[PDB]
């Protein structure tokens, strides 16, 4: 599985593949790994459909819990801390094999510069966080391939459209070199999911828009 | 300090039930029930009873059709099901009578706000706290009507 | 052992074999692994013959407990969550060897489209769930053979009768290629059990109607 | 990786995928695993890119060696025995992890009935052989998926064309469910390799034909 | 709030008993009895007695 | 040790051997393993002289305990559940080597058909139960031999007397092929014990009747 | 070490050796292993000296405690159950090396027949108890030898004097074949200890009477 | 990972590299390991790079919590004792592989001589502390290279500027001999981070300054 | 360590880094890992430390040895086979930690098409070889990064110059993401080594040309 | 590291070296290991610094705490008991490798003879104490060398000056034969620390007096 995230001028985009494996066997082809967690954030977890939907569900509950109790949303630093705590609280279960590494994408509505208000935060085994200053990041079994792809393609990111294209291509490159990451299935019509976040909030990118970009990448390579 | 305590406990209750079962498993009836049980225990167990009067309201889910539910929970744990309006605090009778008369079932937002403000006045601007449970919103129905919007409304 | 479940227009069907093995040896021929858990659901458990009744009995109690307490049934999403919790609570005992993976079939009475209101949910070791979009699923030692059979036969499913047939054929194929799954025993008159669920509720398919389908599959392959 | 073999009236066909993997990484895309070993035989080995050429190269040398020394080819029974000895001689190295399981396809020119002269022989870890009397066989990580696909499609085999199609489809079905087996890559133009053997000898099926049959299975499933 | 508390506790009792033994093993007499012991305890030890009157019924 | 149980028209019969071993050494020759637990049930445990009685004694107390508290006996299903709980509560101790597998025989006074009201229930390591539809069952080190003997002799069961004979013969066969199961000792006058249960309740079969049957099996095979 | 116990007409006799060993070395010659625990019972313990010596003492306290608290002594069955619980409560410590296996001898004052009112009960590692109908039993490293001796000589037991003589001879035989069991030391004047229990209660057999028997056994074999 | 600290006349300077690795692979290029923990202290943590922000955050809270409650800052020794207990309370988790060794730099307001008021304290696995009396110290995988560099360079430290420059050079030298320590990246514009503490308190040295320093070292050593 | 090799029209180019590491410590900055082995070949070894100079030396002796004895060079396939035998003869030492994986670049003077006569061959642990049809390959700790860089840059290869440029950039990317691979040291003036092979033979690329390419890549990324 | 202590007429002197090692690497040159714990005692700890640093501070707090609470200081025996208790408490942590063995030097103000009122107490792993009658003692990695030095030099101890000389010479001898013990560093001016205790209390010996002694020892051996 591979999850990518990148900053574009005015926002951030996060995308993830749809595969699930039980060793060598493909156990799922429709898995959703990227979820909108509140109006300005999205989390992607490299793993099973449930440990991705249950982690995102709990974090979403935690964030909205604070908002209702206090009247205002948590600060982005606050959102990071809460996620870090959740991951750290799963360290005892991560020594068995139940590892879940999240990637957080968000837009800081309180940032000075709206152009660079997109945020990408990655977490390690211990529950340690790092706010990425390089522009892009990826987690999962195909992350090295996706990061190396974005390294060559990032200069082409100028807006939301080009950013989403680079994200989909990175995920394509991940699936091309990693069997645990699923590429776009033109036969069944299953494509990577994506979330785009700007000053107007977090929006699920429609399947049709990704399908158009997938076909363009395929047609560009043959 | 007493009703904010209750407000927090309700959110605590609601979020826990919704996580243990699912979001569509939390209702106004459930919350009114738990406030009745809490206020009833306070009235009996604690030294000083809570000097509060609560209202729990529920609207239908998006694209669903159901009449709004309004519940009044009093200091002793008594729970009443009101079908049209709830008046709490201060001098209740002049406000309750001004509503029972100037009532408008299926009224507009602009109309219902005027029918309400006046009643509040009978009992006794930015001197108001207004909000709605907007049945038309996808998930979170609660929306505050503040400042210019509130001003625009008047 | 093998349990299968598939969606047909207007419902869902679940079926399971009757074999129990202790190593190579056959220890049971009459084992029942599929149970109606409430008016609109059924669970089949792969792990132990004894466990399936116990897991199903507790889950049935849990579902009716809520219905009595709150006056309405849990939503289908709620039913999933409770089962996921039960499975997660057996993670400590699953490290010893007492693994029990359930498969849930149900009809969502609150779904928009009554034709596609059938639901199949599978669970992994961790207690993670996945609602199936592909139409069928299976669990147990013969699940791969059954899923591969259903892959070729699913296009023939159109009503309750054809669905139950494919389900029985999938189970036949599982027993043909897996010694731990029991095929229909014409000598003793023991056949796979099945449950069919539609808008009128969950009903146990009569032994005689499975026997008819088994005789049919056997003569079709002679 | 997956290799399939099936008997059709008057011959035998053997086909294999092109994938190679290290862990989840795809390390090969053009790997040839099926080789013509003599005028009437072909071997398919599911392992490394070279464990296929090197095993086949040695076996081909051994068969030709005998023919030049004695003036006649070995009997089909003799060819099996030689391959069995080669596999048994690699038992000490198969305990480390260097397991090589060959699948042999051939045409017995000395058989009574030319219609059923096709031969499929499989080998186990110990160097044990079995002549297949079920009509088809498969080896590798995707073998169970391929054998279960052929089980439903074998009845459509009446000649060399229908035999090859079933083989390609079986490979497709294996790739579909096993990430270690590579499906037909339409973008790069890489397809499974195949060998067809009849009374006229062993011939390498041209890419053009496997490509046409791959696009037809694709176009059909979509 | 007082009788609903009792209603919930009875359902809690009944479901646990049925699970522990058998469903056929949960009876009205048994439930009435659990309520009497519970009401008796509340009357005796709690700050305020429950202002309730309960009916437990059983059919064949 | 071996314990057998079988259904006859109008009842059920359970019988068990008298041996006890400490490795190869015969440590007991007079061991009672089958005990009447209430008016309509009997339990046989595969093991020692005491770790059988202790299980029976506790189970007996529990059934009576309920009858006195509630005024009516537990249902047969209830009796099964209580025994299942007792066994499950000994899972921690069964990992050491203190494994106790009980076999329950009973007559359901509340069953529709008095002819088939006999009940046989077996338990596995985990505390899982299975009600037997097959007519007979056995537990212990000679259980396979006894079940294979009954398979051939069960058709001769038509009443209580014939059912008791088959039980004793099954135990004879178990002792003939398993050194841990004790055959009838004609020298010391020690014979297997048995309990027969019908609509009139559970009754210990007199030693003299079993001796008569043991004599007759021995003369029939000489 | 070895402890023996045998029934005679009208009572029971228990006797034990005086040896103690630390590996090969002889650590004690005066050890008493048989203790009167109440008016009608006596226990002999074989195993580690530390748990055994303490063991008689704790048991004596439990029996007496019940008697003062309730006014009447425990039934013989009750005395057994209490000893069984004591032994079971020492199973965790028995896995280390602190194994203590007791042998209980008693006279049931409430028995129908005063001639056969003697009782011998043995315990295994698990805390399981057995009653000996054979009339003799032994525990310890020399038990097999003593039991075999008793089997040959039990016929000669007609009263308490002959019963005691056999018990001493069995212990002589145990010491003759087992180096961990001490024979009668005529040089130091140390002999096995013994307790005899009949309707008049439990009384320690005097040293001079045992010496007379030991000398006669020695004269008889020389 | 390498973190250096040195005393200069009138204060102390602490600097750390930005690299993170997973095995051979470079997992991060912008990790910050040096944090101001109160008005007069800074902590640098080596290893478990993601966690460096977290350890500093808890220590900072403890110091401030005391200061607000009691109305006065803890003594420097008190500050040391608190940090030693935090480290000691993490011995169980360090046996797994989650090891975090801190380096503490501070200025003692209460010290008699202002010029020698700067402090450097290092901690070992067990939670044991040591107040450095030799003028410099370093922790992390490149610490030996950094300490050996400073041993030849320290004599030229006479003020805050030259102290910062010896620290950057020490870090540079460490990156030179240790692959787990990242040197200044002129391409991406990422440089080591630093904190300087004197009588006026703890201040983050601007990226601008560490940058000009690094370029003066790197560009000249290279053809530039 | 990272070694890259790529085909350009009319030849092949191979390049390698200069780093050596002991755990995290850098133990070498001037390691030559790419050596001309004969007139038309070059081997690069990602092997413990300097073994490469011993290895390349032995292979060069072997190649030259055949040449003097037979009067003609070995065929490229022959060259490959000899190298495969050398690697296979080192499997026993590779289990300890002394792994040495070579990459072979060559120009087949006997190939039909001079434009595609460049050859790249990689070897695995077992001694298995694979000819690269994809155009490029890399071995060592930074190989994935280098291959992912070349995937995006390979289309820019049109001649000897542009080929050397892409090889140097691939090695730059490898060093950028892998600490065990050394980037170009402008301070000490140490750069990656390279060999270029065309119809005129194998030639060492001068340090100065690699230096200009390195500075241009550095300048291009700032 | 090494710590020495010796009795001189009317007092006790304790001295320790300044080295700290991490394996072979010198990690500290100025470590102080001897601390005044109350008016009449001093402790020197060898082993783990983290344990060592803590022990002195805590012990001092303990002695003073008692004094303030009770108005009088603890007896010398009590002081020993408290120290011994602290050491035992640390035993669980000593099995890991956190071993800290203290050496206690004191002057018993309540002793009969003021000339021999000096006290030296050593502790072992278990927390066991011993008061030296021989006149000197040492702990640490160089203790044997130090004790053997003092064995030959103790006859020269006549007062506090000569006892401090012998103590510093013993430490010199320890460092000469043990690389883990630091000798006096003339270049850095770092010397062993010492504490001298007599009827006037415990006092830190000034660095300058120790330095004069070291130079004398150095001049005496050149």
């Amino acid at each position: 599985x591979t999850i990518v995230a990148l900053k574009y001028p005015g926002g951030v985009v996060m995308a993830g593949d749809r595969r699930s494996t039980q060793g060598n066997m493909i156990s799922g082809r429709d898995v959703r790994k990227v979820y909108i967690t509140d109006d300005y954030t999205a989390t992607g977890i490299a793993g099973t459909a449930a440990v991705a939907v249950e982690f995102a569900r709990l974090y979403a509950v935690e964030l909205e819990h604070y908002e209702k109790l206090e009247g205002v949303p948590l600060t982005f630093a606050g959102k990071i801390n809460r996620l870090a705590i959740m991951v750290r609280g799963n360290l005892a279960a991560a020594m068995q094999g139940l590892l879940a590494l999240p990637l957080l994408a968000g837009y800081d509505i309180h940032a000075s510069d709206p152009q660079s208000a997109g945020r990408i935060v990655s977490f390690d085994a211990a529950g340690g966080w790092n706010i990425e200053e390089e522009g892009y990041q990826a987690v999962g079994s195909g992350s090295l391939f996706a990061k190396s792809s974005m390294k060559k393609l990032y200069s082409q990111v100028t807006d939301g459209d080009s950013g989403l294209r680079v994200a989909v291509e990175a995920l394509y490159d991940a699936a091309d070199d990693d069997s645990a990451t699923g590429g776009p299935d033109l036969v069944r019509g299953i494509f990577p999911t994506a979330v785009i976040i700007d000053a107007d909030g977090a929006v699920d990118v429609p399947e049709s828009r990704i399908a158009e970009l997938a076909r363009a990448i395929i047609e560009s390579r043959s | 300090n007493e009703f904010d305590n209750l407000r927090r406990g309700g959110i605590q209750f609601a979020d826990t039930r919704g996580y243990a079962y699912d979001r569509r498993d939390v209702t106004g009836r459930q919350l009114a029930n738990v406030y009745a049980q809490t206020l009833g225990t306070i009235f009996t167990e604690q030294a000083k009873p809570y000097e509060v009067e609560l209202c729990v309201a529920e609207v239908a889910h998006y694209g669903e059709t159901k009449r709004p539910e309004l519940y009044r929970i009093t200091y002793d744990g008594s729970i009443a099901d009101e079908p049209h309006f709830v008046v709490m605090g201060g001098t209740t009778e002049p406000i309750a009578n001004a509503l029972k008369e100037s009532y408008a079932e299926n009224a507009s937002l602009t109309d219902a706000l005027r029918i309400a403000v006046a009643a509040l006045r009978a009992g006794s601007v930015a001197s108001l706290e207004v909000a709605v449970l907007d049945a038309n919103r996808p998930r979170r129905a609660f929306r505050r009507i503040t400042g210019s919007a509130l001003q625009a409304l008047l």
